[PDB]
């Protein structure tokens, strides 16, 4: 990955990326994109020097995006869920969908609908945890029940054993770096096995995934530009548009629009989908519209805290008004409400930013800038 | 599986 | 797993002795007095001198291997006062704080059934 | 100036008051807690209010400061600048951003520079930039 | 009861821990990465010096620990710890297996000298304040035999 | 919203038990002994300003009953309270000492804060230029006033007894006063 | 409708690993004693103990976290250190001293001072140790210490800042080491025969010095 | 200085808490003294006055009246010699 090249190169304390004399130079555009993406992960600072998080990424051998989740996962014993997640995306999708099954027989399609339903319990609006559901469920399937479990759920078996092996090695990598006994850690199956994540753990789990794909966050069009596209209750979920954060504003805003995939859990929702959705990537597949590979839904304040580390988030001046006094401690310390802005700056009309809900937060003047510390 | 009286007068107190 | 000692404390008006020995008493383990631990004579009998002496003994007691002691507090006795003074009490406190388990506490002051005449004389003493 | 006018069971008592004069002779002898408490009061002021209204990223003044620089005409900014209360004047000058390239400070100086040329509202234009240095 | 690790090159106290009881026996392996602490409670604490954490906590001895000996080689899986108490009792603890391998009681007085050497089978040299020295052969299996007891005619402080 | 002297605020709403007015919520002012003397409410901003007899006023948000602020103007009762059209200025008044205070609760700033003489004014003196006039009362307190603003800029309470006379020097920088206490 | 209407954020492994330097690397290892005190209570003090113990166990069981009980059969108060709850090593001894002060004759609230502080001691001595008084001479000495209506004893208590329990010819003084000492000389001076009035004068002098320092 | 000859109500702890926590009672006399003289002077002033004499008159407290103007600063109130 071009981000790993710059990341390893920056951990080498090498300042000039763009003009470096590579024997085989990567194109300047990707090198620039890598720096911005690697900044979005909070590993480079605003002057493009490696931070403490970035140095840990240099130690991790995976892609810098998958470097980020594991590092920030060391809280509330949610690691096995993240490891189970990261293994699934790394290998691929274990779900044989209805279109692949050619069932888009009425009794067979109906079994396919239940099989998805049992794995849908973790979260209504999210697909990445349905991946978690099968991976964790696989651990409790005995050896003699695999193929029956495989055939019953329309899942790919040989892919599944891969996930279990990938979970094993991956846990060793993060434990080695995070744990003080780096080399001495030995992985065990019991560690991988775990029970249902709690609601707080689920929310804790959605925001960890955001730490990786903070750039890949999409807003409903009806939020950012009311009436730009006609949205109403009768519209199906797959036809509800969304806009990426860093999409360049076209003369016609419909070009930037991106839509949910039918296979996603959100399609069978019926109710209105999330105002923000987190997507692994976008796919031109499907002549009608560009589709999402959606992972999980994030709220306003959760998104703000994740992009707080990154440079994709900007804060306004202190708010004043009814019950909005800005408490001040020192010349370089204060407590007030601020409306965070995620994405492009208001001045920057090329890229498409938006404003988040106002939240209590702590700032300190560093280098003449009220750097944010923590949300109150 | 889911995925699928005076205190202590005569006694110790 | 618990080796016992005997902490014999002698609380006099002008000094306090903290003496720890075996159960028998023939062999001493550690003897420390207030004069060890203070710079001025007036403070030899002070409780502060006593606690310092007890702590030094308690540390030495541990080094030997003894982990618990039996306390035999005493005063000068004889023709003089029969109750241990504050110095003896302070030493007993320090031993408890030191961590050495206290087995049994007894007062063994020399109490005369009959005694000779005291130093004061008829008109009294201790002005 | 206008700001409004403002035990433990185990008592840790030692020294001469308790009669331990020996320790005195031998030489043996909370502000952060107040700071920690004042921390809690600040948070206790933060949690007291939960205004949830939607507010714009940019205030009216800063919008005109940006717009005026685009058009090189600060009259709207100057006209509203006269209209603010002395407090609303003062908070805005301090709220002015202070990072490189310092564009915002540059425009405001140009605003007051334009105001002086008009030869109107002089005492006002004079005092604003005095607050600017302050 | 505070174990403190001091780095000479940095000239600072890198790590500080609390031990269960004050200890008067300290032993460091030849490879300069492990430290053994022997308290009077009979507890043995093995600490990684570089990483500053407890690696093993053996509590089998009854009396105060009097002798500690580390046996090991660079690039070896045969790391061993030998402990001798004041009761003339010696145990051969396993670091890799994290268990007691052999138990010895032939000494009567306190064991003050321990040493293990490789026989090209491991030979242990145990000496105590009872004016004798015991030579033993042992392996990772259940083999532990006394070869010779040598009366040295002096109180063995170290051997 | 109805408020009582005892310090109780009742919220009335028209609802089914067929439909009738009922007290849905009840808020109490837990003043130790102070009794409500004056009350005002601004519907647009939902601000409740109440002046108690103890001499302190509380700013509340309805219907959540959040204590925005509490301040004391003295030991005398807060006689009257009023709210601006916009709802940002609160005017309070105490009759005993003749106080009038206008409060910017948004910024916690004082638009106006003046106290009148308790006694009759014994004497007066103009500044040489006339920009300011100094007044003296039987209390023994001197007050300096601006003619253009008509407000008290400073008060002096050094004199124990009534100040009998006040006069300026020709320069105007200095002022002199005499009092029955026996001092100039 | 009213008729007035309008219109939260973010087993030891049995093996070793050898590192590049050849060093071994192991896994992390798996991550107040019971004591008792006996104090016997004499007969004359137990009725005070009965009606007062409603206020004696709370501080011991709560603040000192001691395990309290007494033996009716042996008529003794018992305190034990509970290993799973007790935290202060000196609490058990501290509790014993507090019980002892009540046993000697001191008031309960007076005895609580022993629990509250760590620097209070009891000084004890007897009249004959000062001077051999017998018959009426002994009785008059005891009266002189107490004074009319106990005034002389209270004067010493307030001036020297201690307490005195005058049990026949048995004297106990409770307070800080220097404070209890100051009381002794005043008591002893009375025993030797100093008139109470002259003694009272010296109490006033030392009391002023106490306030000054 | 007079020494109390009666039993002290406050127990041996209580004096230690009192020590742990020019005189509060002394200034209570001062304040109550000032109250009466205002009352005495008023009534005598009333009886001896030709003209009407009116009767003389936790939570954060507002200062209705200030000795110096609001815009004035304390530092500006000090002469160069004083500084």
């Amino acid at each position: 990955p071009v981000e790993s090249i710059v990341l390893q190169m920056k951990s080498m304390a090498i300042h000039n990326i763009i003009n470096f004399p590579f024997p085989t130079p990567p194109d300047r555009v990707a090198l620039s994109k890598a720096i911005q993406l690697l900044q979005y992960l909070g590993a480079l600072d605003n002057k493009e020097m490696i931070t403490e998080d970035g140095k840990k990424m240099s130690l991790f051998p995976l892609s810098p995006r998958f470097s980020k989740m594991l590092l920030v996962s060391d809280e509330k014993a949610c690691l096995p869920y993240i490891v189970a997640i990261v293994s699934a995306l790394s290998v691929g999708d274990p779900f044989i969908n209805e279109f692949e099954l050619g069932i888009n027989k009425k009794e067979l399609r109906s079994k396919f609908y239940k099989s998805r339903s049992q794995f849908s319990k973790l979260d209504k609006f999210s697909d990445v945890f349905r991946l978690l559901s099968v991976v964790s469920a696989m651990d409790y399937v005995p050896k003699e029940q695999k193929e029956i479990f495989m055939k019953k759920n329309f899942l790919r078996g040989k892919l599944m054993e891969e996930i279990v092996k990938l979970r094993k090695q991956l846990m060793y990598i993060i434990k080695s770096n995070t744990s003080k006994e780096n080399i001495a850690v030995v992985i065990r199956n019991e560690d991988l096995k775990s029970d249902i994540p709690s609601v707080i753990q689920i929310k804790l789990l959605k925001q960890m995934i955001c730490a990786g794909f903070v750039d890949h966050v999409a807003v409903r069009a009806d939020v950012l530009f009311p009436d730009d596209a006609k949205i109403t209750n009768r519209t199906s979920i797959i036809n509800i548009p969304y806009i990426p954060v860093l999409a360049t504003r076209t003369p016609n805003i419909e070009d930037c629009f991106v839509y949910i995939h039918p296979t996603s859990i959100l399609n069978n929702l019926g109710e209105m989908p999330p105002k923000y959705m987190l997507y692994y990537s976008l796919h031109l597949g499907g002549n009608n519209k560009t589709r999402m590979n959606t992972l999980c839904d994030i709220a306003s304040t959760p998104l703000a805290n994740i992009a707080r580390k990154g440079l994709l988030l900007t804060y306004s001046k202190p708010l004043t008004g009814q019950g909005l006094k800005t408490v001040n401690l020192s010349p370089t310390e204060r407590y007030c409400y601020v409306v965070p802005r995620f994405g492009s700056t208001v001045d920057n009309d090329l890229k498409i930013g938006w404003d988040l809900n106002p939240i209590a937060v702590h700032q300190k003047k560093q280098k003449g800038q009220w750097t944010v510390i923590k949300f109150i | 599986n889911p995925w699928l009286t005076l205190p202590g007068w005569g006694e110790w107190a | 797993s618990q080796v016992f000692g005997v902490a014999r404390i002698y609380a006099s008006f002008n000094d306090t002795f903290v003496h720890v020995t075996d159960l028998s008493g023939k062999e001493t383990i550690a003897r420390v007095t207030g004069g060890m631990k203070v710079k001025a004579d007036r403070d030899e009998s002070s409780p502060y001198a006593a606690m310092l002496a007890a702590q030094d003994v308690a540390a030495k007691c541990k080094e030997v291997g003894i982990t618990a002691v039996h306390v035999k507090i005493r005063a000068t006795g004889g023709t003089r006062t029969k109750t241990p003074g504050p110095g003896g009490q302070a030493a007993l406190r320090a031993l408890a704080r030191s961590g050495l388990r206290i087995g049994r506490i007894e007062d063994v002051t020399p109490v005369p059934s009959d005694s000779t005449r005291k130093k004061g004389g008829r008109r009294g003493r201790r002005l | 100036r206008s700001k409004p006018k403002e035990l433990p069971f185990f008592l840790q008592l030692s020294g001469e008051k308790v009669g331990d004069e020996a320790s005195v002779r031998e030489g043996i002898a909370h502000r952060r807690d107040q700071e920690a408490q004042k921390k809690l009061d600040a948070e206790e002021q933060m949690n007291k209010f939960k205004v949830t209204g939607r507010l714009g990223f940019e205030s009216h003044f800063t919008k005109q400061l940006r717009e005026g620089s685009q058009s090189k005409d600060y009259s709207s900014l100057l006209a509203t600048l006269i209209n603010f209360s002395p407090a609303a004047v003062d908070l805005e000058i301090r709220s002015l951003n202070s990072f490189e390239p310092f564009d915002e400070i540059v425009w405001f100086i140009d605003a007051l520079t334009q105001g002086l040329k008009s030869n109107k509202n002089f005492e006002l234009y004079e005092t604003f930039m005095s607050l600017l240095f302050k | 009861q505070l174990l403190k690790i001091f780095h000479l090159k940095t000239g600072k106290v890198v790590r500080s821990m609390k031990i269960s009881s004050p200890s008067y026996i300290l032993d460091a392996d030849s490879t300069s990465t492990l430290l053994a602490v022997g308290g009077t409670d009979g507890s043995i604490i093995v600490v990684d010096i570089e990483n500053g954490y407890i690696t093993h906590s053996f509590k089998g001895h009854g009396g105060t620990i009097s002798s500690l000996k580390f046996y090991g080689q660079l690039n070896s899986k045969i790391w061993l710890l030998a402990s001798g108490d004041t009761n003339g009792m010696v145990k051969v603890w396993d670091l890799v297996k994290r268990k007691c391998l052999h138990t010895l009681q032939e000494h009567t007085s306190a064991v003050r000298g321990l040493d293990i050497i490789e026989v090209p089978s491991l030979n242990l040299l145990s000496g105590g304040r009872d004016d004798i020295i015991n030579l033993w052969d042992f392996n990772m299996k259940k083999k532990c035999k006394l070869l010779k007891t040598l009366p040295v005619n002096q109180q063995v402080e170290s051997c | 919203y109805t408020v009582s002297k005892d310090g109780a605020v009742f919220v009335w709403e028209f609802t089914k038990r067929k439909y009738s007015w009922r007290i849905t919520k009840k808020h109490f002012f837990y003043a130790n002994q102070a009794k409500v003397k004056c009350v005002t409410f601004h519907p647009a901003t939902r601000l409740l300003a109440v002046g108690f007899t103890s001499g302190e006023f509380r700013l509340y948000d309805l219907p959540d009953f959040t204590l925005i602020q509490q301040l004391s103007m003295g030991q005398n009762p807060v006689n009257t309270v009023s709210v601006n059209q916009t709802g940002e200025w609160l005017a309070f008044g105490s009759s005993k000492l003749g106080q009038l205070l206008v409060y910017e609760w948004q910024s916690e700033s004082y638009i106006l804060k003046q106290q009148g003489h308790f006694d009759s004014t014994n004497s007066l003196a103009y500044s040489p230029d006339g920009s300011r006039v100094v007044t003296a009362s039987e209390d023994g307190k001197i007050k300096v006033w601006d003619i253009t603003s008509g407000f008290c800029l400073a008060t002096f309470e050094e004199h124990t007894s009534s100040v009998t006379a006040v006069q300026f020097a020709k320069r105007g920088q200095v002022m002199f006063s005499s009092s029955l206490d026996g001092t100039v | 409708v009213a008729p007035t209407a309008l219109k939260v954020l973010l087993h030891e492994s049995k093996t070793v690993v050898v590192d590049d330097q050849g060093k071994p690397r192991f896994t992390s290892a798996s991550k107040i004693k019971f004591e008792s005190r006996k104090i016997m209570v004499p007969p004359h003090r137990m009725t005070p103990l009965r009606n007062s113990w409603t206020k004696i166990y709370p501080p011991l069981v709560e603040h000192l976290k001691l395990q309290v009980r007494m033996n009716l059969k042996t008529k003794s108060v018992e305190l034990r250190t509970n290993p799973k709850f007790t935290t202060d090593p000196g609490a058990l001894q501290k509790g014993a001293d507090f019980i002892k002060a009540f046993t000697l004759g001191f008031d309960l609230d007076d005895s609580i001072a022993l629990l509250r502080l760590d620097d209070l001691y009891i000084e004890t001595f007897e009249v004959k140790d000062v001077k051999t008084l017998t018959g009426d001479h002994l009785s008059r000495a005891i009266g002189r210490i107490a004074g009319k209506d106990g005034k002389t004893k209270f004067a010493i208590e307030n001036a020297t800042r201690t307490r005195i329990v005058l049990a026949d010819s048995k004297i106990h003084i409770l307070g800080g080491f220097t404070h209890i000492r100051m009381a002794r000389e005043s008591v002893v001076s009375l025993i030797l025969g100093s008139p109470p009035g002259k003694v009272y004068g010296n109490l006033r002098t030392v009391a002023s010095r106490l306030k000054e320092r | 200085f007079e020494l109390s000859d009666v039993k002290s109500s406050k127990s041996l702890a209580e004096i230690y808490e009192d020590d742990y926590t020019l005189s509060e009672e002394l200034q209570k006399a001062h304040s109550e003294i000032s109250e009466l003289y205002a009352n005495l002077v008023y009534k005598l002033d009333v009886l001896s006055s030709v003209h009407f004499v009116p009767k003389p008159a936790e939570t954060p407290t507002i200062s209705m009246e200030d000795a110096q103007p609001l815009y004035m600063s304390n530092a500006s109130s000090l002469a160069p010699q004083e500084i």
